[PDB]
């Protein structure tokens, strides 16, 4: 139990970065499209882990459910080309890798501080060496869910952007028709 | 590529021992035995010529033999263009 | 706007140091915004707890360097199934 | 350790040891005419991806558009009360919004797949 | 007026032919030029720099925005009638320029982005607004799927301004988890000495200004300018540039800053010297783009920019569009076209122009010394703006820079006005058709305001004193 | 008649059909400086035929 | 915000030395999305805020648009050439 219920989080992490480097290295690019469903049953994991299963369920009804199903369906439908990862093609790309890999992995954990000192903006990147106290109170009485905080201010206070994601969708229908279709 | 592990004769002899506790053909530890010995062919003995016969040769054959396992530009691009890909 | 809006539909957790910041802000004008830095200082504080972070840093630093029994009413980690025995 | 986790743990067990049971018991004998796809029992050569029509490539694409305006709906049935009639409107207007598209794909004939042969209605002409 | 004009296009369009695709263009042409002089009285709403949020904090109304939104819809005027009206009747001119079913919806849903980028109050508005304009632009990018080009070009776009989007969202998604915020006016002067955001504001506005092409990312986007058709380049080059650059003025966060001086200095270098050895118009076109970006970005470093920008944009733009109708009337008279959808594509195709038609290439020799910034023409005055701003806090270095900038870049602004007034062997005499009144109309008052605008200067000033301050 | 000059007075390119062959295209070149043009109605005849 | 810091961070890489496929480079823009969502949303349990969720929403529905642009762009960039190279773009 606690040791594995513990690092669940960790295994979430550890189980990703090896997801990435398998769609990165798959021979057959369907087999890339797979792994990329697996890396979002991951994502899917370590967010109930974090306390968000409704994006839990919305990720898998969405980016598999749809966005993955087009992905195989263009695939299976179009000549695709590929060439397998080597040395002779592949090798050329590791000095410029690893120096991107700690440059951008350091500033991305660096950019969340606010420490004058460079040093210290990246050391406090690992410093979550505590636990977080939850209380409680009585204050909500209401049944009230993230998916309905999200439909009440989506749908009050930010309807504006609602109704600009509804012009984004018209064009999502549009676009593809202008482009895909031959008139007359 | 077909994988090929190099293991002890000790190793290799004790799985195929117990291997052989399946009901199915599996490799034998007198078949490990047999790996260590090369063809002897008796000097005075009754070959194919005797028959008449030329045994045909196994590079040869070997493609035909082995078929249902076998894995499977710059013109052919000029030349797609000439054709339909998508229609009504 | 969804600023100040929970995931329950309330308060968020650091509400009361935003808005004891934002009265600070509104009656001060820009010669005089920094008399508003204690406030803004609290908020950082409730969303990034790293004073508090710290201050348990030495806390614990302290700790671990002591042989020393301590006599204080403890603290007990019990499982959930036993929330309530005895 | 609930009920929904270890049903959720067993149901890949049972489907991996029918598999199994499968392997262990049946008997395995390929053979390259065993081996051969069934096309209704001759052999056709290797081809070119065959030409498809857009109608096909439209039907999945539009899906994620149209998938994507109705999960949308969820946080409104969700919070329906609490917004009740601003948001009524609010999401009324959502709705006309994404039916001007729909009018679009409807009219354009989008997903019509047009048999390219059509008979001949010319009429037939004699020069005397 | 705009999402009504989205919505009863769509409508109307669904229920055409092809056919009358130039009609329908130009009606929605006239409705703009409506929306435009029964509307503008709006205006007064921004008297002495009143300001108004909108929409529970979203949107930000002021005169500078509104001043923007006013030539946004004057350029879509004038591009659209691009479409609606044949510069010729023949045969040829059909296929050169026939307008595509759903082209005018695209560019209705992009004007709509890039005025909402205009307008962002919160990121989130911004970010939808950006990925609307982005999509809408590669969408035009391909329309044109006859063209090898073309669909190269688009998925070019896509990729490459899909990571800058990707770059853009990371941004706001820090700044959200250092301050609990998504808008930039809870940064305060107590919150910018506190805290150190340079690295956030600084990845937001490289992320944003990569996608208009600054350098050393700017060769990405001058091939889409190449590849594409023209009549699509003349839109696609202009409108982004415009809502990008309107956002970073009005939002000011990078004043100041080493990365943004060290990149303006770069773009105004790359763009004057590899606009050198162009012989492609678009391609020399498009290194005079990048390096006008350039003169802008150096705007992004001083609080009270305004007045220059206001100027230097609106100027840019006219010259910008008028340069572009010339090129496109000079296709008339060049021995050979290289393709429908660049019927022009080499500068020595214009060789001997004047012998052709002479006020066509004073036109020419107008926007051209107005590029180069020959006073009394506009781009002068444009260029004394933006001097004055950047002298007054401390831009020496920058200053010298531009100066040599713009020697340098005046080299090939005269390469097409040299070959165009050298001679050719076989002259016109006479033709029955002419080109159209409409367009020819237009062209010449853009050709009119570049020369007199400086007119209006200190009157301009005067209304500028009492909307601005 | 003349030779082009381009802005600096280099050499320049004169551009008609004669470009469109068969031994310049896929040439190796600056996209600034390449004159194969895969659009040409001459490359383009019989193109998803 | 480590896991999605690391998938963001690999999907770049992937995306930048791709050199095999284009479908790749589909794949690393879409996981790159995932892990900029999954660092938004932690912060957003983290500060007990609705905004980041908001915005978490909103960045899955225009993730799906885009997706739908993309193929269709690339389906049109099919349409005349018949194959897509390990160039293909
Ligand atoms: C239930 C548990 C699993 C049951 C599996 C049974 C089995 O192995 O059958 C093998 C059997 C072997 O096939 P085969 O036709 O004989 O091919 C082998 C060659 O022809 C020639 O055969 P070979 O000489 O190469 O031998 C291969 C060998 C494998 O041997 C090795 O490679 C190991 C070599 C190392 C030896 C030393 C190791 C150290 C030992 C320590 C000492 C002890 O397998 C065996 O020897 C037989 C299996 C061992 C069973 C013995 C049990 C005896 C005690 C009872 O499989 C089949 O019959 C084919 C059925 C079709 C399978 C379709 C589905 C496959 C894909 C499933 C994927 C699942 C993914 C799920 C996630
Ligand atoms: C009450 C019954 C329950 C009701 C329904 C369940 C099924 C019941 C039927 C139970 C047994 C009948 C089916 C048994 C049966 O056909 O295998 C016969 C042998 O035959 C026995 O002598 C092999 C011994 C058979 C072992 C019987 C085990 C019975 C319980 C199974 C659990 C044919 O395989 P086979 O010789 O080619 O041997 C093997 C085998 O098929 C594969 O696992 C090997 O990998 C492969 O190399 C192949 O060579
Ligand atoms: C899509 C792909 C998605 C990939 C995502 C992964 C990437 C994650 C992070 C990357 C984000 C994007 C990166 C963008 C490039 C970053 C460059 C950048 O921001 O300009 C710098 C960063 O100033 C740092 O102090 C920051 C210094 C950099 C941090 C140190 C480097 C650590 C690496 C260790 C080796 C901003 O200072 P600045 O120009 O205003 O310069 C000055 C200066 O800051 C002040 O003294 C002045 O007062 C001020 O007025 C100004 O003049
Ligand atoms: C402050 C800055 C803001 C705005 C300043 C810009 C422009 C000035 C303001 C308003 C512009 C409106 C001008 C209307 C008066 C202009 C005007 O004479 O009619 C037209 C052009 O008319 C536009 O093409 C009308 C196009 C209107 C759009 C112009 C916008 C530029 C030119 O006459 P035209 O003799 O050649 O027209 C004749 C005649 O009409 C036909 O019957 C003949 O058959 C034909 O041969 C034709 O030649
Ligand atoms: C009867 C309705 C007709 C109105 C239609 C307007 C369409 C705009 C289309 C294209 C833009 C072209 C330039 C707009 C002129 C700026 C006016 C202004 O003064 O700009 C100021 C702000 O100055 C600035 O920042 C600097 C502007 C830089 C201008 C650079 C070009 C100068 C050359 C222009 C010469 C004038 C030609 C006159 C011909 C006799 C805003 O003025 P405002 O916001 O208070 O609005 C005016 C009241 N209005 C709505 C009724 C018109
Ligand atoms: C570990 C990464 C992911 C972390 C956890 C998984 C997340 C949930 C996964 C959801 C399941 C659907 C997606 C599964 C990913 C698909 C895996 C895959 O890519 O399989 C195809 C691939 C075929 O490639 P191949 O040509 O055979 O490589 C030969 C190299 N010599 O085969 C391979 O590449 C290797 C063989 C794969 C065998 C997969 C067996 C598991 C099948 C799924 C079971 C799901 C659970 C049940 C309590
Ligand atoms: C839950 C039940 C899981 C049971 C799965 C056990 C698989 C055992 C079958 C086997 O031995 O491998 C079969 C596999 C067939 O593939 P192959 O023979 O190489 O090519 C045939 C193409 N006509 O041959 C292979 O290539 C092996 C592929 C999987 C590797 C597993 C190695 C198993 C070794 C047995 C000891
Ligand atoms: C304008 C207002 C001021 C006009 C003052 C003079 C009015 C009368 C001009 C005149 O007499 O005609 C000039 C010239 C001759 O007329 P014409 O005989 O018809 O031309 C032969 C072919 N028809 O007419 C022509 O030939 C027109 C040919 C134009 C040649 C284009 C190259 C000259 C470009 C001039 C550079 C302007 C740059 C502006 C920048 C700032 C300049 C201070
Ligand atoms: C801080 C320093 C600022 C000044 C120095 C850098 C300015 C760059 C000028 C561009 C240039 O040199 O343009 C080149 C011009 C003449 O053009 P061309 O060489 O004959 O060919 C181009 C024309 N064609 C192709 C038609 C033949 O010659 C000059 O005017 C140099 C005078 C500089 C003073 C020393």
């Amino acid at each position: 139990m606690m040791y594995l219920t513990y690092y669940f989080i960790e295994i979430t992490i550890f189980l990703a970065i090896l997801c990435t480097i398998f769609i990165i290295s798959a021979k057959n690019p369907m087999v890339s499209i797979l792994y990329m469903i697996a890396l979002f049953v991951i994502a899917a994991m370590y967010l109930y882990l974090i306390g968000l299963g409704i994006f839990s369920l919305l990720y898998i009804m969405i980016y598999i459910g749809a966005i993955a199903v087009l992905f195989l369906f263009i695939i299976t439908l179009l000549d695709i080309n590929s060439t397998e990862l080597s040395v002779k093609s592949n090798i050329r790309d590791l000095p410029l890798v690893l120096i991107s890999l700690i440059v951008l992995t350091i500033s991305g954990l660096m950019i969340y501080s606010n420490d004058s000192i460079l040093i210290n903006k990246l050391l406090e990147a690992f410093g979550n060496d505590y636990n977080t106290i939850i209380t409680q109170d009585w204050f909500n009485i209401e049944n009230t869910t993230l998916l309905t905080t999200i439909g009440n201010v989506l749908l009050t206070n930010n309807a504006f952007i609602l109704l600009v994601l509804a012009i984004v969708l018209l064009l999502g229908i549009i676009g593809p028709i202008s482009i895909t279709m031959k008139h007359k | 590529e077909v994988r090929h592990i190099e293991l002890p004769k000790a190793l290799y002899q004790a799985y195929t021992k117990a291997t052989q506790a399946i009901w199915w053909p599996t490799y034998s530890p007198d078949q490990v035995e047999r790996q260590f010995l090369s063809q002897k062919i008796d000097p005075s003995a009754k070959t194919f010529n005797d028959l008449d016969l030329t045994p045909m040769e196994l590079p040869d054959l070997m493609f035909k033999l082995i078929r249902p396992y076998r894995v499977n530009v710059s013109q052919l691009e000029n030349k797609e263009k000439t054709f339909v890909h998508i229609l009504d | 706007t969804a600023a100040g809006i929970s995931l329950t539909g309330g308060r968020n957790r650091c509400f009361s140091e935003w808005q004891s910041f934002m009265h600070c802000t509104a009656k001060t004008d820009a010669k005089s915004r920094a008399q508003c830095l204690p406030n803004f200082e609290d908020y950082m504080e409730c969303l990034h707890h790293t004073k508090e972070k710290a201050r348990l840093r030495e806390i614990e630093s302290v700790l671990k360097q002591k042989k020393e029994g301590l006599e204080a009413p403890p603290v007990k980690v019990i499982p959930v199934k036993a929330i309530g025995l005895v | 350790m609930n009920t929904f986790i270890i049903f959720i743990i067993l149901i890949p067990i049972v489907g991996f040891a029918l598999l199994a049971v499968n392997i262990l018991l049946a008997v395995y004998k390929p053979y390259n005419e065993k081996l051969g796809a069934f096309e209704c029992g001759l052999t056709s050569f290797n081809q070119t991806r065959l030409a498809f029509n857009a109608a096909f490539i439209l039907v999945a694409i539009l899906f994620l558009p149209f998938d994507l305006e109705i999960s949308t709906l969820l946080p409104y049935v969700m919070s329906i009360y609490l917004v009740s009639n601003y948001g009524f409107t609010i999401v009324l207007l959502f709705l006309l919004i994404l039916i001007i598209g729909f009018v679009y794909e409807i009219n354009t004939n989008a997903l019509k797949i047009n048999k390219h042969n059509k008979p001949n209605t010319d009429s037939l002409i004699y020069k005397l | 007026m705009l999402i009504l004009a989205i919505i009863s296009l769509i409508t109307f369009v669904s229920m055409s032919k092809l056919s009358d695709n130039r009609a329908i263009i130009r009606l929605i042409n006239i409705y703009l030029i409506l929306v435009l002089v029964l509307d503008s009285f709006l205006y007064l709403l921004f008297l002495n720099n009143q300001t108004y949020t909108v929409m529970g904090e979203l949107l930000i109304f002021n005169s500078f925005t509104f001043y923007i939104d006013m030539l946004i819809y004057f350029i879509m005027i004038v591009i659209s009638s691009l479409y609606g009206y044949n510069l010729y009747n023949n045969n040829l001119y059909k296929t050169l320029f026939e307008p595509k079913k759903e082209l005018i919806i695209l560019f209705l849903i992009n004007i709509l982005g890039a005025l909402l980028i205009v307008h962002s109050n919160d990121f989130i508005t911004l970010f939808v607004a950006i990925e609307l304009q982005s999509y809408s632009i590669y969408l035009i990018t391909a329309i044109y799927n006859s063209s090898y080009k073309a669909s190269k070009a688009s998925m070019l776009y896509f990729f490459m301004g899909g990571i800058l989007s990707i770059l853009i969202a990371y941004s706001i998604n820090t700044y959200y988890s250092v301050l609990n915020s998504y808008t930039l006016h809870s940064l305060d002067s107590l919150i910018i000495n506190t805290l150190d955001l340079n690295l956030i504001l600084i990845a937001l506005s490289l992320g944003l200004l990569f996608k208009i092409g600054i350098a050393p990312l700017h060769k990405w986007l001058i091939s889409i300018y190449e590849n594409t058709p023209i009549l699509i380049t003349i839109y696609i080059s202009l409108i982004p540039k415009i809502s990008i650059l309107s956002y970073l003025v009005l939002s000011n966060i990078s004043i100041n800053s080493l990365v943004i001086s060290i990149l303006a200095i770069l773009t105004l270098l790359v763009g004057s010297v590899g606009g050198l050895l162009q012989i492609k118009i678009k391609r020399l076109l498009a290194f005079s783009g990048l390096t006008n970006a350039g003169y802008m970005m150096l705007l992004l470093l001083l609080n009270n920019n305004e007045f220059s920008y206001l100027y230097y944009i609106t100027q840019y733009s006219i010259s910008h569009l008028a340069i572009f109708m010339i090129i496109i009337f000079s296709i008339y008279y060049i021995n050979y076209i290289n393709n429908q959808y660049n019927p022009i594509i080499y500068v020595n195709q214009l060789k001997g122009l004047i012998h052709d038609n002479a006020y066509l290439v004073l036109s020419m020799a107008i926007v051209v010394f107005s590029f180069i910034g020959i006073p009394p023409l506009l781009g002068f005055f444009g260029k004394l703006n933006i001097l004055m701003s950047i002298l007054n806090n401390g831009y020496y270095f920058i200053s010298i820079v531009l100066i040599v900038a713009s020697l340098i870049s005046a080299l090939y602004y005269l390469y097409l006005l040299n070959v165009s007034i050298q001679d050719k062997n076989n002259i016109l005499i006479n033709s029955n058709e002419t080109v159209s009144s409409v367009l020819s109309y237009i062209l010449s008052s853009l050709i009119i305001l570049i020369t007199f605008g400086f007119i209006y200067n200190s009157l301009i000033i005067d209304i500028f004193n009492v909307y601005f301050n | 008649d003349p030779i082009p000059s381009g802005a600096l007075g280099q050499k320049v390119p004169h551009v008609d059909e004669s470009h469109q062959d068969l031994l310049f295209r896929t040439s190796h070149m600056v996209e600034d400086l390449e004159t194969y043009d895969e659009d040409s109605p001459i490359n383009t005849s019989d193109a998803n035929t | 915000m480590f896991i999605g810091t690391i998938i963001l961070v690999l999907s770049f890489l992937g995306f930048v030395f791709n050199r095999r496929n284009i479908i790749l480079a589909f794949i690393c823009l879409e996981t790159m999305l995932l892990g900029i969502n999954l660092i938004l949303l932690r912060n957003s349990v983290l500060f007990d805020d609705i905004s980041g969720s908001l915005f978490a929403i909103v960045i899955i529905i225009l993730a799906g648009v885009e997706s739908a642009i993309g193929l269709s762009l690339l389906v049109s960039y099919y349409r005349l050439r018949g194959v897509i190279n390990s160039y293909g773009i």
